[PDB]
């Protein structure tokens, strides 16, 4: 019966548990390897000793935090969970490939593990670029492991969000139409559309660097006439497209916390968010070389590269202004997951004003390759996530297991996190803005004060990522079981209880046309 | 292909008023500053008579018979040069 | 939301107990690594 | 009373101050006394008495609005707990800081500061705003 | 009846400050750390050629 | 003694946002004047300072004398 | 559509004399949504449907929903019960103060 | 079937609240510790 | 160099890189007003016990907050481009300069009139004179005359680098096969420092930039000197 | 053109047999219609099918309108919308 439950399901809600707790034991791996790139910066000199290992270090942190942390749990571990009850379907259109997209993840993992233990790693940037990431600079197997890695992990998200665009078009009930479907359930179709079109794009762009390291290809080696900047962009065709995967889903929670906290029936501006989101999906595939100001690109492009770049900040603030007015006559609920909901719009709108000053490709010039771009994305994109995962964790945790968070250690919980991670990131746009670069393991003396600042912040989030493991399990220690949960009218996720039974919508909700 | 949507679900009157409005529009918009922006005259080049150019085999049968339909005396030249 | 009281009740000792274990579950290991960091160099 | 949870797709009874009327009244079995109670209310409610209606009251709702919007103490808990924890971080950084961290480089000696301070000077490091900007080179100090 | 917080309450916001205004005074002042902050103002120039 | 007046009922958040979006406008118009002021045009004034009478010929005489470079004495 | 054509509807709606115990709550619930306290003549027509449904205790409720409806603005709610005084002492409705109800 | 409801729709068992804390402990200590031995690992070889 | 406890940019060394300063100061400016304003305003959507819970029409509020935001936008697009075009312009260099990245250090070729090149390496720390900077002094510097306009080109021998100054606004990657353009003018004789900006293996950290401005007929004496 | 091709009235089974005879009759045991809305007043209930004693509803309660409300509905006495009013009657089994 174990057996059959959790390595043979097919069911919606079971393999949403699996990716929640496969992200959550990715977050511990990566929160560590955050820790080490801190020790070595926290103080000047040198604290391994191997700069190589550094390297390694801040390749895996950010593979694992963006490829094994955010990803499995937005779209697979909330997506699995909460779209099929959103629309009232009895699960996902194809169940069973949906365990395999969870299954592709332990391998996908174990690869990359397996980068980082055989000859000196991948130190190569989450980027990968060649030549640094090929057979002459990186000989042996460490890179064609991590291009493996990112091979399963693309196969499993294809594979989830054709899954997922199948779902949310064929299963709602047939007097729904989009338009009568919720927020978060547009934003993992949007994020799944972005996937099926951007993950090929990066898994050609590996699999031709696999060649050239193991089949004598050239297509990034100018000796054959191949170029590197063809590799960087392939992989940003892909990696804006991603980066806009990793925060869509924190929207789509975003407005349903903020939306529940307000006491609200729904989010201010519906179709006006669903414009937001549709304009932001189509606007991340023309943007990508806004990572490449620095390669030698003429000027007319820099120009057409900064200039649609800014246009994204247009829809993006219909959804930070929407917010604000789903807030504004809110009855407010001051929950925790409402404090981690408002301190996503605070963090996320420092960050991606960050990201308007790097739009400028002028500005970018000096900017790029240094800790300000650091700080841009650990604001709008890392914390970002962080905070929307939290936030959606503390409110739908009583759904998932039917038990209560103790809400005085949550919000201490968000407190303690809020403080360590401005006080890890702030300093970096000083650092940034006077020219520290970024992926470096010591730095000239003058950066020092910040530098010990930021390293200080992060043992404080430290020690709230170890009272949040003491938080959930206190939780399933004391088993208050949930009774009554507020505004099922506008939640139906949760109006078969708490948690749901295993089939649900097994007679599917009545809904006619009028 | 290289888009970014998703709706699909179906596509109605609401749908294709939400593409006229919320993308097609816009576009229009934005490529209507683009443009008028990238307005202004330039300065004309200096003349030569190339043979290529300039064509008469047969006299315009408007005006002088020299004046092309649509002629500009600022930025198009006779086959003797610019007009004073 | 509304919930039943604890089916297991978790006491102030209780939690410190736990609180104690989940931290130093996290902290000896990398604690032991870093402290013995010079030794690996 | 008692809520149940195989009693979750039931109409249920909340305290919000936005939903002032809920769905259900708090008490739905009544006693003997009550049942009087309840028929007494259908005569003119000046007969009954203040405990009566209190009464009447307590079976329709469960807080009144003034219980369910009371302020609580909890902030100093969680405000207090949340700096006990931010200390705690202290104790972790003074045992990285002693068993963990070697000696940082020899450029950070107070007389290595003080040549390399002159020879930044000498440059004109950040001359405009900066840096030199702020020593005064007449007179041979940090400008006041 | 009272709950926790009004018990407690005070004495956790009390000794939790003063644990942390302490504790972190120690760090940052007591064990070495060097903050390297601005020598304008502090540093008297030596002569280094 | 007396009847309380009849207050305005009607309306009471919207007439707070109304007056708080203008106060807010206008702490936004009263910082950037002061910016601009503190930041933006200090410097174009330090820049324009420093450069009035700058002389680069005795700027370098003095980086000589003091040693600083490899490729003057 | 103006003030008074709003209260009007609202003062229609709770003088229905066969208005229903559902009809009541669903007007008192979608009523404080708004971004007013109701008129004292709206508030009169609700007590008055309490009345015709032997519901003494959502006469009283509602009196609070009007206080905290208002929010900060403390003299609000001491002039609605100034102008319900002949209704409340007719229908022998005891305010939430009276009731203690008002204590924490 | 399977079972269903609180403390049974999960791949662990909630049953004994300190065998929880040991479970949990070594599934989150784990992945923390992870990268300090690789780190310690690569350091080894040199 | 930066210098400790820096907030904002290095001084600028260039006209252009003035041009940036004044043009962050304007973003900066703009980026303030909106942060500040947000604040406020999600200050006083929390603030108050006063509801309005039921349905909102947006279209009006949707205009005002798509076009104050392209506004703002195109009040930092126009110089921005401006700045953009202008750091594009012609400007005749007097001096063409080439550097390759090469792990982990730079080389230097000026090859207008005779073959003078060299290596530039980090001096390490132990081997700092007094006062000396740490990971920023080289061997050899890249000794230029102030006050002129010059040409560098930026190629690679292996894998990526990027040859970066911050004080003259400069950062341009080192690709092989490829020869990238950018130019540099120095208002002001001194040394100017930057650091390799694309990550190319375990001494990134440690291939610095070190720049010498010196008169032209110093400079001259100077290349004559290291033939 | 020949034979040979086994035709669904032929071949069709299991549920997609269900779905394809209950189809011919007018029927829609297995939902895949929306049901047409009746005037919902008290005397003209929507009536909803159910083979329990209760069903999710959800009340799209003006056309176009991006909110649902959803609530069970009970075997029972008729129900309204708590947004709208219109009522409901679970006609089970
Ligand atoms: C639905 C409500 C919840 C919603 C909230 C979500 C929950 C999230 C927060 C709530 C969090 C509560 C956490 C509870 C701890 C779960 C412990 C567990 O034992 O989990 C359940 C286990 C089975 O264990 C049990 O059944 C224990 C109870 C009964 C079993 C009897 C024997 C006990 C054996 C010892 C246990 C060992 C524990 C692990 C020890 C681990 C040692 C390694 O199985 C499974 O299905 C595994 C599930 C997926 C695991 C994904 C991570 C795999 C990462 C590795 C990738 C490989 C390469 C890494 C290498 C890469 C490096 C670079
Ligand atoms: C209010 C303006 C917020 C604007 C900012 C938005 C962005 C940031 C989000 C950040 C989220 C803002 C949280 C605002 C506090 C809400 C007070 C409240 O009415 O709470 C509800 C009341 C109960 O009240 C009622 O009964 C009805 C009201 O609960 C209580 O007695 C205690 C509530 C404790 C909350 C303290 C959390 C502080 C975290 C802040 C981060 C830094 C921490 C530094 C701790 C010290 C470290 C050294
Ligand atoms: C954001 C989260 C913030 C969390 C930490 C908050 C602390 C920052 C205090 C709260 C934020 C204020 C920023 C302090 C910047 C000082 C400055 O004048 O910086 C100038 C420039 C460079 O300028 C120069 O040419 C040199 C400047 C002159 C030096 C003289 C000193 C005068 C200022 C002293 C600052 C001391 C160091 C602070 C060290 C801080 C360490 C943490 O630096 C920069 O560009 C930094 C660019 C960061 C981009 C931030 C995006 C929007 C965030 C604003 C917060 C939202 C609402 C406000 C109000 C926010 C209230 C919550
Ligand atoms: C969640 C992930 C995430 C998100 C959402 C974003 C969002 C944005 N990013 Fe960022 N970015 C990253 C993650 C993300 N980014 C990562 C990981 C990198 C580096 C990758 C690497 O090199 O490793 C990076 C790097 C990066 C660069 C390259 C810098 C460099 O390498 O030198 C640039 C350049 O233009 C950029 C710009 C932006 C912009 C303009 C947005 C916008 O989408 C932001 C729009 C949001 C707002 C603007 C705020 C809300 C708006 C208002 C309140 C309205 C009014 C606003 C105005 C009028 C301006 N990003
Ligand atoms: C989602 C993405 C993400 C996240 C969350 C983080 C989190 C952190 N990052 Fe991240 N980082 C990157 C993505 C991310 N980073 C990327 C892409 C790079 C660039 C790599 C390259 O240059 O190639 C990078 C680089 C980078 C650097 C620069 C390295 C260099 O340039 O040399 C630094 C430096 O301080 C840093 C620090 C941190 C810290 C201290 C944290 C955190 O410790 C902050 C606090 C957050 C946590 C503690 C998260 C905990 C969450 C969980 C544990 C999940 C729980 C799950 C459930 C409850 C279900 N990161
Ligand atoms: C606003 C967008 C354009 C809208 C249309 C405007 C008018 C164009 C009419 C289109 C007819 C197309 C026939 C094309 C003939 C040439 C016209 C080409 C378009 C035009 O209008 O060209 C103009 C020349 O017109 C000239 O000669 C004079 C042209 C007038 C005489 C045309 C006579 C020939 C018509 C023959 C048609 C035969 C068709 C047979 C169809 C049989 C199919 C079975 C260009 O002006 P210009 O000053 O030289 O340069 C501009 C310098 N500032
Ligand atoms: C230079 C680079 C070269 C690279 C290599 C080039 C290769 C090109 C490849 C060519 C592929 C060729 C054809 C294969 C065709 C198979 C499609 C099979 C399905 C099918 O054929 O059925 C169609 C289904 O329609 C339907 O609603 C389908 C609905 C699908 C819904 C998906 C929704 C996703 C989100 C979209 C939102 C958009 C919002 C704006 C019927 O359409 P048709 O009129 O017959 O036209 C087919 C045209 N090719
Ligand atoms: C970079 C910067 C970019 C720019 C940012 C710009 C922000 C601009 C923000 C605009 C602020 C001003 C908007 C003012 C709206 C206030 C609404 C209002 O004025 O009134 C409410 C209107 O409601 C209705 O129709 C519909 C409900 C209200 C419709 C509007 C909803 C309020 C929206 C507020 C948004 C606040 C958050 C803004 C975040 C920026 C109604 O209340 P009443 O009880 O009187 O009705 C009863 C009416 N009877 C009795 C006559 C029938
Ligand atoms: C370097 C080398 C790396 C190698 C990595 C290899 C990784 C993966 C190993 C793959 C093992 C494949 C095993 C067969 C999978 C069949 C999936 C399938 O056919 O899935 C179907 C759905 O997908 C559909 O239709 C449409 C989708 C069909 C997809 C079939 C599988 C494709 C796998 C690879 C494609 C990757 C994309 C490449 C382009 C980037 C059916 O869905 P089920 O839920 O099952 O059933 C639903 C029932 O109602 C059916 O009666
Ligand atoms: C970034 C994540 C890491 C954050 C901070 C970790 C904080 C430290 C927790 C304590 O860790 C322990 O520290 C001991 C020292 O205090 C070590 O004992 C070591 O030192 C002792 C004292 O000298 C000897 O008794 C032991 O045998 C010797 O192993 C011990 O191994 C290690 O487990
Ligand atoms: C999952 C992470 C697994 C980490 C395994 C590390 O193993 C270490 O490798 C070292 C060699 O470099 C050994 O010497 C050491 O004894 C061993 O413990
Ligand atoms: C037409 C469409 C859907 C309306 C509906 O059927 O409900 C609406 C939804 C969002 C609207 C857009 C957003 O509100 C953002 C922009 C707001 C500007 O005021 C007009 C253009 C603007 C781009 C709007 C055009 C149009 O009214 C949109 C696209
Ligand atoms: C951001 N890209
Ligand atoms: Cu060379 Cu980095
Ligand atoms: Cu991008
Ligand atoms: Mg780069
Ligand atoms: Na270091
Ligand atoms: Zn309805």
């Amino acid at each position: 019966m174990f057996i059959n439950r959790w390595l043979f399901s097919t069911n919606h809600k079971d393999i949403g548990t699996l990716y929640l707790l496969f992200g959550a034991w990715a977050g511990m791996v990566g929160t560590a390897l955050s820790l080490l790139i801190r020790a070595e910066l926290g103080q000047p000199g040198t604290l391994l000793g191997d700069d190589q290992i550094y390297n390694v270090v801040v390749t895996a942190h950010a593979f694992v935090m963006i490829f094994f942390m955010v990803m499995p749990i937005m779209i697979g571990g909330f997506g699995n969970w909460l779209v099929p009850l959103m629309i009232g379907a009895p699960d996902m259109a194809f169940p069973r490939m949906n365990n395999m997209s969870f299954w592709l993840l332990p391998p996908s993992f174990l690869l990359l593990l397996a980068s980082s233990m055989v000859e000196a790693g991948a130190g190569t940037g989450w980027t990968v670029y060649p030549p640094l990431a090929g057979n002459l600079a990186h000989a042996g197997a460490s890179v064609d492991l991590t291009i493996f890695s990112l091979h399963l992990a693309g196969v499993s998200s294809i594979l989830g969000a054709i899954n997922f665009i199948t779902t949310i078009i064929n299963m709602k009930p047939p007097a729904m139409s989009q338009y009568q479907t919720p927020l978060f359930v547009w934003s993992v179709m949007i994020t799944a559309v972005l996937l099926l079109l951007s993950l090929p794009v990066l898994a050609a762009g590996i699999t031709m660097l696999l060649t050239d390291r193991n089949l004598n290809t050239t297509f990034f080696d100018p000796a054959g006439g191949g170029d590197p900047i063809l590799y960087q962009h392939l992989f940003w065709f892909f990696g804006h497209p991603e980066v806009y995967i990793l925060i869509l889903p924190g929207f789509g929670m975003i407005s349903h916390i903020v939306t529940y906290y307000s006491g609200k029936k729904e989010p201010f501006g519906y179709m006006g968010m669903v414009w937001a989101m549709m304009s932001i999906g189509f606007l991340g595939f023309i943007v990508w070389a806004h990572h490449m100001f620095t390669v030698g690109m003429d000027v007319d492009t820099r120009a057409y590269f900064t200039s649609a770049t800014m246009i994204i900040a247009i829809p993006t603030g219909v959804k930070v202004f929407s917010w604000l007015a789903t807030l504004h006559g809110g009855n407010i609920k001051w929950s925790p997951a409402m404090m981690w909901a408002l301190g996503f719009i605070f963090l996320f709108t420092v960050g991606g004003l960050t990201g308007i000053v790097l739009a400028n490709s002028s500005l970018d010039i000096v900017l790029h390759d240094t800790y300000y771009v650091v700080a841009h994305f650990h604001y709008v994109l890392s914390m970002g996530a962080v905070f929307a995962i939290m936030g959606g964790f503390v409110h739908w945790f009583p759904l998932f297991s039917g038990y209560t968070l103790n809400d005085t250690w949550a919000k201490i919980h968000f407190a303690i996190m809020f403080v360590g991670v401005n006080m890890t990131f702030f300093p970096q746009h000083f650092l940034g803005l006077s020219g520290m670069p970024r992926r470096y393991s010591d730095y000239p003396d003058a950066y020092t004060m910040w530098n010990t600042i930021s390293s200080m912040g992060s043992f404080i989030s430290l020690t709230a990522v170890m009272l949040m493991v003491f938080i959930i399990w206190e939780a399933f220690a004391s088993k208050r079981e949930v009774l009554t949960v507020d505004l099922t009218t506008t939640n139906l996720e949760w109006l078969n209880g708490c948690p749901p039974p295993y089939h649900t919508f097994e007679e599917p909700t009545y809904v006619n046309l009028k | 292909a290289s888009a970014a949507k998703g709706d699909h679900g179906g596509t109605g009157a609401r749908t294709w008023r939400f593409l006229t409005f919320g993308l097609a529009l816009p576009s229009v918009a934005l490529c209507t500053l683009n443009s008028w922006l990238h307005s202004g005259h330039r300065e004309r080049p200096a003349f030569i008579p190339y043979h290529h150019l300039r064509i008469r085999t047969k006299p315009f049968s408007w005006g002088d018979g020299n004046h092309t339909f649509f002629h500009n005396p600022r930025v198009n030249p006779l086959p003797t040069g610019y007009e004073k | 939301i509304t919930a039943k009281p604890a089916k297991t009740p978790t006491s102030p000792k209780e939690q410190a107990i736990g609180l104690s274990v989940t931290f130093l579950s996290f902290l000896l290991p990398a604690g032991w690594v870093l402290y013995h960091l010079d030794n690996y160099k | 009373s008692v809520v149940k949870s195989e009693d979750y797709a039931l109409p249920s009874y909340v305290d919000r101050r936005d939903y002032p009327l809920p769905d259900v009244a708090h008490v739905k079995n009544l006693s003997a006394s009550q049942k009087a109670l309840k028929e007494k209310e259908k005569a003119s409610w000046s007969s009954l008495s203040i405990d009566e209606k209190v009464e009447l009251y307590r079976l329709k709702f469960k807080e009144s609005f003034a219980e369910m919007n009371r302020s609580t103490n909890e902030w100093k808990t969680v405000v207090g707990a949340a700096m006990f924890f931010i200390g705690f971080t202290a104790l972790l950084l003074i045992w990285e800081k002693h068993y963990v961290y070697g000696p940082i480089p020899h450029t950070f000696e107070e007389e290595w500061v003080a040549k390399q301070t002159k020879r930044m000077l000498d440059m004109k490091v950040a001359p405009i705003q900066g840096f030199s900007a702020k020593w005064d080179y007449d007179k041979n100090e940090w400008k006041k | 009846a009272p709950d926790f917080h009004d018990k407690y309450g005070n004495a956790v916001l009390a000794s939790g400050a003063t644990f942390c205004v302490a504790v972190w005074v120690y760090m940052a002042t007591q064990i070495g750390i060097e903050w390297n902050p601005s020598p304008v103002g502090r540093v008297t120039p030596k002569e280094w050629r | 003694s007396t009847a309380l007046a009849k207050p305005q009922m009607r309306g009471l958040l919207a007439r707070r946002l109304r007056f708080h979006i203008v106060g807010a406008f206008m702490v936004s118009l009263g910082f950037a004047t002061f910016y601009k002021f503190a930041v933006a045009e200090k410097r174009k004034k330090a820049y324009a300072d420093f450069y009035r009478n700058y002389d680069s010929m005795k700027d370098f005489e003095e980086m000589r004398k003091a040693g600083i470079f490899q490729s003057a004495k | 559509e103006t003030d008074e054509e709003f209260d009007a509807r609202w003062v229609t709606y709770f003088n229905k004399p066969d208005i229903d115990a559902w009809e009541l709550r669903k007007g008192m619930n979608t009523l404080v949504g708004y971004d007013l306290v109701p008129e004292p003549k709206i508030i009169d027509a609700a007590l008055r449907a309490c009345r015709r449904l032997n519901d003494f205790a959502s006469a009283v409720r509602i009196l609070e929903v009007v206080k905290d409806k208002a929010g900060p603005h403390k003299e609000i709610y001491p002039y609605v019960i100034q102008e319900l005084r002949p209704t409340l002492n007719e229908l022998g409705i005891s305010t939430p103060e009276e009731l203690g109800l008002d204590k924490v | 079937h399977y079972e269903e409801g609180p403390g049974k729709n999960i791949p662990f068992s909630v049953e004994n609240k300190w065998r929880l804390l040991a479970m949990m402990t070594l599934f989150f200590g784990s992945g923390f510790a992870a990268p300090f031995f690789i780190v310690r690992h690569q350091l080894l070889k040199k | 160099m930066a210098y400790p406890m820096q907030l904002g940019f290095q001084d600028a060394t260039s006209p252009i890189m003035e041009e940036l300063l004044h043009f962050h100061d304007h973003t900066l400016m703009i980026v303030f007003l909106i942060s500040s304003l947000v604040l406020y305003i999600i200050s006083l959507m929390l603030t108050t016990k006063l509801t309005h819970t039921s349905t909102m029409d947006a279209q009006e509020v949707e205009t005002i907050w798509t076009i104050l935001p392209a506004i703002i936008l195109i009040l930092i697009a126009l110089p921005s481009l401006r700045i953009l075009y202008m750091m594009d312009e012609i400007n005749n260099p007097s001096l063409t300069v080439k550097t390759m990245g090469h792990q982990w250090y730079w080389s230097y070729e000026y090859t207008d009139y005779e073959d003078l090149s060299f290596d530039s390496y980090m001096i390490p720390t132990s081997e700092l004179k007094p006062g000396e900077l740490r990971l920023l002094e080289v061997d050899n510097r890249v000794v230029l005359p102030m006050e002129m306009t010059i040409r560098m080109l930026v190629s690679s021998e292996d894998v990526l680098h990027s040859w970066a100054v911050p004080s003259l606004g400069l950062k341009t990657d080192a690709i092989p096969g490829r020869l990238n353009q950018t130019t540099l003018m120095s208002s002001r004789p001194g040394l100017y420092y930057g650091q390799c900006s694309e990550i190319c293996g375990s001494n990134h950290s440690f291939m610095p930039i070190v720049l010498e401005l010196v008169p032209l007929k110093y400079f001259e004496k100077w290349s004559a000197s290291m033939l | 053109s020949g034979g040979g091709v086994p035709t669904d009235e032929e071949q069709a089974t299991g549920l997609e047999r269900e779905v394809m005879l209950a189809a011919r009759k007018g029927q829609d045991p297995y939902n895949i219609l929306a049901p047409k809305a009746t005037s919902g007043t008290k005397e003209d209930p929507n009536l909803v099918p159910s083979i329990t004693n209760k069903r999710i509803v959800g009340c799209i309660c003006e056309e176009d309108n991006s909110t649902v409300i959803w609530f069970w509905l009970h075997k029972g006495e008729a129900q309204r919308c708590p947004s709208c009013g219109t009522h409901y009657k679970l006609v089970p089994h």
